């Protein structure tokens, strides 16, 4: 059975006002939240690096 | 005989894809014996064609270049005139011609609306692209499938139903013009799916989240004075992400052709679910 | 005996005071949807469904001391038992249509990710016979139970509207060609007609 | 895929099922299963708490149900000032021990 | 209706709140090993 | 928060669809207990 | 063969998400952080960025 | 009062013998999709709040060390090791 | 301290004291401002206010100070 | 966009008990003991000690099998 296929409205739709206007917010508070969450994942990860060894020190 | 081809299948999509970005919007030109000097008198209409009964058949743009001085200003009449005099294989929906029955909604120049009462762009140089409505499921050209639209209009009840027999039988069930002009506004809808289609959130879950036609539908048998059952409705819409999913866009209320405001009704409706989950708890006490 | 008194005594209460309610409560149940019966109690207030759930298999397991056990008391203890019974049964059966719910609606999506737009990696266009045979046993097991359902029909009525959506939504994401009818034989009888 | 690996895959899913089915629906198990979903209930839906709905008339509220909040914050209080003031005593205790043992 | 200490709860929550992201995030307490090239010395 | 969160994971990716309300709940309340764990442990 | 149908310069998705996007996702991360690092990095530094020297840096063997 | 008539009606009246065979693989494979869904995802999370606490308070952890103390031996050409337990502290604030 | 990287040890009856303290030489740069920077990081969140610094300066920067003393 | 973002709580989580508010006192009693124990055997461990650095204070090592650690001049 051949499956049946649509075309994305977002890829033919002229841009709207209503779409920038609430995506904007809700982008806004993706930002907010992404920001909060890599900068706790930065501060965990660069923690986690291992301390400077000598020049050409095996162990 | 068949064997594994997770590796053939996840080639063939990315090639596919990158080849897709590549030669997107693809167009076959209808008459390709035109001149140049012709077809600056003709404007140029990219019609989608798709035939997926046919398995050597792809989707793709078809150009049509047509005389504007043939037919009346419309979408609708540019695409009959276009199968009639051109390509009398192009599919389409149409009943009422006047902007009633709303079944020639699809996708006129990158807005949805109705065909047969939207007129076009008159500059000739501008070519204008005629599509199916986007999240919907394509059967053929400009038809797409929307019997998960009618299941689920079906689901809402969309019938009076009372709790209280008529006194005497003889009479009409009392509503003051002001009870009428609460549905004035709202009964107008003709279910042409424009604004569901065109709805973020009916994008992202066209199951579970029922379309703001739907749901405009649920808030106008509500608000009717005559039924009784606005409780029972109410509860009934309020389950998981019927109306919840909802993001207030007001896609819906701007693409609406016939003027009504789903993205108020819905409104209405959240304040009204909001409400009626706090005084369950406020009055059972 | 003072250990039998108070566990008498806490049997009796957490039971007469569930039965109370197993009525509210297998009726939010019946009133929620198959894809998460529990919701309502899950989310907007669990109406004594936990301890429904809990208190039923000790009333079904832990013994009874009648000696401490008055005449109406006694019936009253034994009517509350029956109805944690039925309850635990009335869970059961919600549970299993649940589940089978949950079944095709993987199929379904299964079959969503197929034609998801964003899958750029596993675009298929002709459906395969794994997923063609499970979609046929499972509209199979959908028509027995709907047979089996025929002295309930609002049990009939609210397993087609909840489970044969995601039939109809599977009906529709496929081309009528190939051995669709074959597939869906059983399906276009009746269960056609009413998801248009 | 390959009828084989077709066979091998539904050999392994149904023994993955039937080990799931066996393993919850065991007596022991069963029985554990029910009571730590029964506590896990208890534990979440019902902690100690200071705020809740009032659905009774002041005539028909206890006291405790309104002096909760203040006794709490009473006992945290007195609780954390004593151990405060408890550091101190031992420092200065300590101090003067061993100040008094040598230099 | 009523909900008692219902503005206890509030501070309560935001309490909680600040604690939990001051704890994961050390957003107080930053680092300053990469501003030590650019500051001056003494002694 | 923790119900947006879910929301919009569920909302957004077709794949987080499969989780039950059931599951949502247990993982709501795991993290419920992490959270409570981490406040009480990082005083200690 | 996958065919995208697909306004790049009109269509929500493309030209205007690439003008939406940036100043919408930044938007609380400046106007927050900014002034909130500021303010920690500054309070430390009351009267200056000196680091007090504990090891003999201007000392040097012979 | 909301009218739940056949809801009532339903909640009194369910058949008792009546039952339906799953699909073992599909159960499978939506038990596995939650599993997928809980270690790949959530178990960030639950890592995150077991291990940060552990690197960001490590003395902690380690309560007891040693310490050492050598003396040599000449006519041996050996090295003579005296150790020590102490209690793991913070040194040179 | 800025020691000289040229150890003075005689490697002729000496050798591995020499190669020691050659190779402590070569290192001590690196590892010296690596210990500036460690204690001037410790020494500005002593010197930051209420829970920004003091406060709780000696029992929670504990990973800075396991890296000074490595 | 709808905003959602409340400091309220949640009424799923504000059901009080039948005998009357939910169980606080008693918890608040129960983490008032714990934590005088634990903050009192912190202080009592805290406090009394001292450092005593002589000969007595040092022991032969010795390796996981027992015996003495020595190493060669190698
Ligand atoms: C598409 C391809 C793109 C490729 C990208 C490649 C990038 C490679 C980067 C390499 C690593 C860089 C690390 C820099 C660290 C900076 C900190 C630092 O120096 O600290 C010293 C660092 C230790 O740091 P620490 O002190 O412990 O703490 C650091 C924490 O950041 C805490 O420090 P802090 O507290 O001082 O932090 C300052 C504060 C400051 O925060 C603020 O206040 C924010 C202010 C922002 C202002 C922005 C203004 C912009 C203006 C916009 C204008 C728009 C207008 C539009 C107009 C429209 C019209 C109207 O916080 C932040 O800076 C926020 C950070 C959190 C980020 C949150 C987001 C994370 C997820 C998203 C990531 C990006 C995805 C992009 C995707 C692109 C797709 C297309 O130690 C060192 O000395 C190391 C130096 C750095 C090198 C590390 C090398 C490690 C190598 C590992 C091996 C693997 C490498 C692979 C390489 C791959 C290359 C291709
Ligand atoms: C490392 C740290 C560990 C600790 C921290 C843990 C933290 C995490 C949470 C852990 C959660 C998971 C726990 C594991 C699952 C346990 C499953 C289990 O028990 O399996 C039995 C269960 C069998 O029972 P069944 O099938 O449900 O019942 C029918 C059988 O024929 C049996 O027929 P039957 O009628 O002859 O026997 C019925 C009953 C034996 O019946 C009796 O003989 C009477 C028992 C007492 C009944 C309740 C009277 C309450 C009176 C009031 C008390 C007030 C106190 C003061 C407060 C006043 C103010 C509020 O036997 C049981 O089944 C006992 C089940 C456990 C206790 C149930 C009672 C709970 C309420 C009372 C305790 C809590 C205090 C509440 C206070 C407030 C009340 C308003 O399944 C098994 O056989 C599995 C066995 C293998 C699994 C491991 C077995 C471990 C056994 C532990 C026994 C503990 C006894 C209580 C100790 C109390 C010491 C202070
Ligand atoms: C096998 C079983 C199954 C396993 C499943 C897997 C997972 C594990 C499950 C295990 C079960 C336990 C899980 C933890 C409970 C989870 C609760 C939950 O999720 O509830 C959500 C649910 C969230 O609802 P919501 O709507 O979001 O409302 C939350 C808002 O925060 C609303 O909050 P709120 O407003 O209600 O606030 C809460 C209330 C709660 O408070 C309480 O009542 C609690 C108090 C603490 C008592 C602690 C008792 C501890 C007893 C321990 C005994 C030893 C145990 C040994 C065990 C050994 C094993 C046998 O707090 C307060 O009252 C605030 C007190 C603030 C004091 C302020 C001090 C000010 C001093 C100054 C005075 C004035 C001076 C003026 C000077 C003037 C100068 C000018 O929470 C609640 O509603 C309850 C409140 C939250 C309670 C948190 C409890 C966490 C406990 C963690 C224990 C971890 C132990 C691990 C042991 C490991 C051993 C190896
Ligand atoms: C250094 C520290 C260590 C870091 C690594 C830590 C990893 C921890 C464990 C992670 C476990 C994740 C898997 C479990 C979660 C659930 C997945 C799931 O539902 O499974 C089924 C679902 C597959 O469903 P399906 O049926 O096959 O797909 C069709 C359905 O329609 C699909 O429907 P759908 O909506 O449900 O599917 C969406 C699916 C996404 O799947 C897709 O549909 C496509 C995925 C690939 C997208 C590739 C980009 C496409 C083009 C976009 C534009 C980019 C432009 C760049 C150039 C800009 C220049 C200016 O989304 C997810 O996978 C959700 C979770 C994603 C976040 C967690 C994973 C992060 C991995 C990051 C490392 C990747 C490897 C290194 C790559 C770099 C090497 C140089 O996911 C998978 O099985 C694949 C898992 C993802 C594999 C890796 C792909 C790359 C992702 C990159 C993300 C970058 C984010 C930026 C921050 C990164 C910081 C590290
Ligand atoms: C302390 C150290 C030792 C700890 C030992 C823990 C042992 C736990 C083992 C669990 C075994 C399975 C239990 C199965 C259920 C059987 C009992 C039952 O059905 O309930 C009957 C009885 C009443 O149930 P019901 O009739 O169904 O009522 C509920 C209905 O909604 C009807 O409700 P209603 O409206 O009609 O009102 C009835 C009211 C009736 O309530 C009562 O009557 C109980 C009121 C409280 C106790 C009152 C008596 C106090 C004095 C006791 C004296 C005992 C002395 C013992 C002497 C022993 C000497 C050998 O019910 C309630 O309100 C239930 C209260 C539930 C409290 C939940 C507490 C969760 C938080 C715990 C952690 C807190 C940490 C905070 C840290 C924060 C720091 C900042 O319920 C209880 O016994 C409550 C038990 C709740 C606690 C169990 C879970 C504890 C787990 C702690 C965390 C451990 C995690 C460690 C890591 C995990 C791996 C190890
Ligand atoms: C360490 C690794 C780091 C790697 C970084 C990778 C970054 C990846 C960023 C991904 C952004 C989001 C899109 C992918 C995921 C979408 C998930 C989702 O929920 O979407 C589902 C939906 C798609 O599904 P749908 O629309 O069918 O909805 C589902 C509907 N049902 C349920 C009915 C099936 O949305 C999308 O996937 C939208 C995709 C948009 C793609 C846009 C591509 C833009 C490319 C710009 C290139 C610019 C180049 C400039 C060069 C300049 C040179 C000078
Ligand atoms: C937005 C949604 C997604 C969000 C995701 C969130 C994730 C949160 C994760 C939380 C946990 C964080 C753990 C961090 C571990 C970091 C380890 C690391 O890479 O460290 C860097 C390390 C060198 O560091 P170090 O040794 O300390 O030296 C510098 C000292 N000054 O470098 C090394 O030692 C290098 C060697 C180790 C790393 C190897 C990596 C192999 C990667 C294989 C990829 C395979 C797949 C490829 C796919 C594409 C194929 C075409
Ligand atoms: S509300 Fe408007 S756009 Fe939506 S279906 Fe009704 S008439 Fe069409
Ligand atoms: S378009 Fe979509 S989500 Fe809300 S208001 Fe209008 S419906
Ligand atoms: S022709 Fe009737 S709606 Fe357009
Ligand atoms: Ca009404």
């Amino acid at each position: 059975m051949r499956t049946k296929l649509y075309n994305a409205a977002y890829f033919l739709l002229n841009n709207n006002e209503s779409f920038g206007h609430s995506f904007g917010i809700r982008l806004k508070i993706v930002g907010l939240n992404t920001w909060i969450v890599g900068y706790a994942v930065s501060r965990y990860y660069f923690s986690s690096l291992r301390v400077k060894a000598a020049q050409d020190e095996r162990f | 005989a068949e064997s594994n081809d997770a590796t053939s299948i996840c080639l063939e999509s990315i090639s596919g894809t990158i080849k897709g970005l590549q030669k997107a919007n693809y167009v076959v030109e209808h008459n390709p014996n035109l001149t140049s000097e012709e077809k600056k008198h003709l404007k140029q209409f990219l019609v989608y064609r798709y035939n997926p009964a046919d398995p050597h058949d792809q989707p793709k743009y078809v150009s049509y270049w047509c005389d504007i001085k043939k037919f009346p200003p419309m979408f609708l009449d540019a695409i009959l005139y276009i199968k009639n005099e051109l390509d009398p294989t192009l599919s389409i929906r149409r009943s009422c011609r006047e902007g009633i029955c709303g079944s020639c909604a699809v996708n006129c120049d990158g807005l949805h609306t109705l065909a047969c009462i939207s007129g076009f762009n008159r500059d000739l140089s501008k070519p204008t692209i005629i599509t199916p409505l986007g999240h919907m499921f394509i059967l053929k050209d400009l038809v797409v499938d929307m019997t998960n639209f009618y299941a689920q209009y079906k689901m809402i009840e969309p019938y009076l139903k009372r709790k209280t027999p008529k006194p005497d039988a003889n009479k009409e069930y009392p509503q003051s013009p002001e009870q009428r002009a609460l549905l004035d506004g709202l009964y107008e809808c003709v279910l042409c799916a424009a604004c569901s289609t065109s709805c973020p959130s009916y994008w992202w879950h066209p199951d579970r989240y029922l379309g703001p036609a739907i749901l405009q539908q649920a808030y106008r048998w509500i608000v009717d004075s005559r039924d009784e059952y606005t409780q029972e409705r109410i509860e009934r819409i309020a389950e998981d992400v019927r109306l919840d999913d909802c993001q207030q866009i007001g896609m819906c209320s701007f693409t609406c052709p016939k003027g009504l405001n789903p993205q108020l009704s819905l409104k209405n409706l959240m304040d009204m679910v909001k409400d009626f989950r706090q005084k369950r708890i406020e009055q059972e006490v | 005996s003072l250990v039998s008194l108070f566990k008498n005594t806490f049997l009796k209460s957490r039971v007469i005071g569930l039965s109370f309610q197993a009525q509210r409560v297998m009726a939010q149940m019946a009133k929620t949807d198959f894809e998460n019966p529990d919701e309502h109690f899950l989310l907007n207030d669990a109406m004594k469904y936990n301890e429904l759930v809990f208190y039923g298999r000790l009333a079904e397991n832990w013994s009874i001391n009648p000696e401490l056990f008055g005449k109406a008391e006694l019936a009253k203890y034994n009517e509350a038992k029956q109805t944690l019974i039925d309850f635990n049964q009335y869970h059961a059966l919600v549970q299993n249509l649940h589940e089978f719910y949950w079944e095709l609606k993987t199929i379904y999506l299964e079959l969503s990710r197929g034609v998801a737009t964003s899958n750029f990696h596993n675009k298929r266009e002709v459906t395969h016979s794994i997923i063609e045979s499970d979609i046929k046993n499972s509209i199979h097991k959908y028509i027995q139970l709907i047979d089996d359902l025929k002295d309930y029909p609002e049990w009939q009525h609210k397993v087609r509207e909840e489970i044969g959506y995601y039939a109809h939504m599977i009906y529709t994401s496929v081309n009528h060609d190939g051995n669709f009818p074959e597939i869906f034989k059983e399906f276009n009888k009746v269960d056609s007609l009413y998801y248009f | 895929m390959n009828h084989s690996c077709q066979k091998v895959f539904e050999g392994f899913v149904s023994a993955l099922y039937d080990t799931s089915y066996f393993f919850r629906n065991f007596g022991p198990f069963k029985a554990t299963i029910h009571y730590a979903t029964y506590a896990n209930y208890l534990a979440q839906n019902w902690a100690p708490r200071v705020s809740y709905i009032e659905t009774s008339t002041p005539a028909y509220t206890l006291a405790k149900n309104k002096y909760a909040v203040y006794i709490v914050y009473g006992l945290i209080g007195g609780a954390l000032i004593h151990n405060y003031m408890l550091d101190n005593k031992a420092a200065q205790k300590s101090q003067q021990y061993y100040l008094k043992h040598r230099d | 209706l009523p909900i008692r200490n219902i503005q206890f709860a509030r501070y309560h929550y935001l309490a909680a709140v600040t604690v939990f992201t001051y704890f994961a995030t050390r957003c107080c307490l930053l680092d300053y090993k990469k501003y030590y090239p650019l500051a001056s010395v003494k002694k | 928060m923790f119900k947006e969160l879910i929301h919009i994971f569920r909302t957004y990716y077709i794949t987080f669809r499969y989780l039950k309300k059931s599951n949502i709940n247990f993982l709501k309340n795991l993290s419920y207990t992490l959270i409570a764990y981490y406040l009480i442990i990082n005083f200690q | 063969m996958r065919r995208i149908f697909w306004n790049f310069k009109t269509a929500f998705v493309g030209l205007p998400m690439f003008s939406l996007a940036p100043k919408n996702i930044l938007v609380y991360p400046i106007v927050v952080g900014v002034p909130l690092y500021t303010f920690i990095v500054l309070q430390n530094s009351v009267r200056g960025f000196a680091y007090f020297d504990e090891y003999d840096s201007d000392v040097k063997e012979n | 009062m909301l009218d739940d008539t056949k809801y009532i009606q339903m909640a009194q009246k369910f058949p008792r013998n009546v039952s339906v065979q799953l699909n073992k693989k599909l159960f499978v494979t939506r038990t596995w999709f939650r599993n997928y869904y809980f270690v790949g995802v959530f178990g960030i999370f639950a890592y995150f709040i077991y291990n940060q606490p552990k690197i960001f308070a490590p003395f902690s952890g380690y309560p007891t060390t040693v310490a050492y103390k050598a003396q040599p031996d000449f006519l041996n050409d050996q090295v003579i090791f005296y150790s020590q337990q102490r209690q793991n502290t913070l040194k040179n604030f | 301290v800025r020691l000289n990287l040229k150890s003075n040890v005689d490697q002729n009856e000496y050798p591995f004291l020499a190669k020691w303290d050659k190779d402590m030489r070569q290192n001590y740069e690196e590892y010296q401002n690596r210990i500036d920077a460690t204690t001037y990081h410790l020494q500005r969140s002593q010197r930051g206010i209420a829970v920004f610094g003091e406060w709780m300066y000696p029992r929670y920067f504990q990973k800075d100070i396991l890296e000074l003393e490595v | 966009a709808r905003l959602w973002w409340t400091l309220d709580p949640s009424k799923y989580y504000l059901k009080q008990i039948s005998s009357g508010g939910r169980n606080e006192i008693l918890f608040t009693v129960l983490g008032v003991t714990a934590a005088y124990w634990y903050f009192g055997n912190k202080r009592c461990e805290h406090y009394w000690r001292r450092q005593i650095d002589n000969c007595q204070s040092w022991s032969r090592a010795q390796n996981i099998n027992g015996n003495n650690l020595t190493v060669k001049q190698y």
